């Protein structure tokens, strides 16, 4: 399992002067994804008189 | 010895009584308004700001009017019903003085004055212009 940053998203804006405020901006997204293993597997034989 | 005073803070007129007028304010940057009457008024008249963006059809052309959102200061207990700041000029003032307001954050290009309802017929004897103070070409 590992993580991702989907987007940094924005941060602040270019606010006016003379306004004691703020703006929150919007803040990102950070997935978190996983994955399996797969197998991969068989089977041979033989007749063990000619391989005498 | 009065200097050429035009270049360095030019002045546009914005309600000369009958209708109003945009004026530029993108080739400068620091702006105010001066209020004045020419006779007597009667209950107080209150005025509407407005700003433009540059009409799409030409860059240089004003577009249509929207309306300033207002910001309070840090001590501003009296906010309107609204946002969407406004100037109110208060009556009992006799034609020997004048009054300068202005807007604290500019957002457009091109500032108007209208007066609001209930107020034009009582605003046809003010007089208003508006002058720059940058050059920042």
């Amino acid at each position: 399992t590992y993580m991702k940053i989907a987007d940094y998203g924005q941060l602040g804006e270019y606010t006016c002067d003379a306004k004691c405020d703020a703006e929150f901006g919007e803040p990102g997204n950070i997935r978190h994804l996983e994955g399996k293993t797969y197998d991969y597997r068989g089977v041979f034989c033989f007749n063990r008189k000619n391989l005498q | 010895m009065n200097f050429n005073v035009g270049v360095d803070f030019p002045s546009f007129i914005a309600w000369d009584g009958e209708e109003s007028f945009p004026v530029k304010v993108d080739g400068f940057n620091q702006f105010g308004f001066t209020f004045k009457t020419i006779a007597a008024l009667t209950a107080a008249t209150t005025f509407n700001i407005f700003y433009h963006e540059p009409s799409d059809a030409d860059p240089c052309v004003p577009g249509p009017a929207i309306r300033v959102p207002e910001v309070p200061f840090c001590d501003t207990v009296l906010l309107s019903e609204d946002g969407l700041a406004a100037v109110t000029l208060p009556e009992t003032v006799t034609p020997d003085s004048f009054c300068a307001g202005t807007v604290p954050c500019m957002n457009g290009q091109w500032i108007s004055i209208a007066p609001a309802t209930g107020s034009e017929t009582n605003a046809a004897n003010v007089q208003i212009t508006v002058t720059m103070k940058g050059a920042t070409r």
